[PDB]
């Protein structure tokens, strides 16, 4: 169906009402997830059907169409824009300075921003408006809030 | 079945909402894909 570059809301008619169970990222025909969100599964797009490409749990990503495609990254100096859609709500750009996620196999970047669980698949941007990687994916601190990682995906 | 539905053009916006602070966090992933605070 809808092929058109942009950011899209992940629905579900399975449970009481249209329940947003999360956001995806539209690229060059991909539709860009986070794994948690469809779980791998077929998806819509007006009577059009998407059907996955590739995924992985441990990266919790998913490409629907065709190979991942977004390929930019984080420079671990400049602030970042979460393009985020919440559920029921409209998109909304939030500036922020990302943080880090110190692991054993590397620093990531990270985003102390919390929302309703149904946006996990918003998009993080750089000054360019390039996707940096993909928010929805983090832990929990002491604080009690949640801060997730900036998630990208490798292009080959 | 699932479906999606546009919300919106891949753009950064000058004059938006800053907020959001800058933690660095020892953390850890798993199989899953689940990531642990490590203390
Ligand atoms: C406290 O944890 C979470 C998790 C998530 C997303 C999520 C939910 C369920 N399982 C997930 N996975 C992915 C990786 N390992 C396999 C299973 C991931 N969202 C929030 N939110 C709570 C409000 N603020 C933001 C969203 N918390």
């Amino acid at each position: 169906g809808e092929t058109t570059d942009g950011v899209y809301r992940v629905m579900t008619r399975r449970l009481l009402g249209s329940t947003q169970v999360g956001v995806g990222v539209m690229q060059e025909g991909v539709f860009h997830t986070m794994w948690h969100v469809t779980k791998g599964a077929a998806l819509r797009s007006g009577e059009g059907r998407l059907d996955p490409y590739w995924g992985d749990v441990k990266q919790d990503l998913v490409s629907y169409c065709g190979p991942w495609k977004l390929d930019a990254a984080w420079d671990g100096l400049s602030e970042v824009q979460l393009l985020a859609v919440p559920p029921g709500e409209r998109a909304k750009n939030i500036q922020t300075l990302p943080g880090i996620f110190k692991t054993k196999d590397g620093d990531i970047g990270a985003v102390a921003l919390d929302y309703p669980a149904g946006t996990s698949g918003s998009p993080i941007l750089d000054k360019c408006g390039r996707v940096i990687g993909l928010y929805g994916n983090g832990v929990v601190i002491k604080n009690g809030s949640y801060v997730s990682a900036i998630t990208q995906g490798k292009r080959e | 079945d699932m479906y999606i539905e546009r919300a919106g053009d891949i753009t950064w916006e000058k004059d938006a909402e800053v907020t959001g602070n800058s933690p660095r966090l020892d953390v850890a992933l798993d199989e899953s894909g689940d990531f642990s605070l490590v203390e």
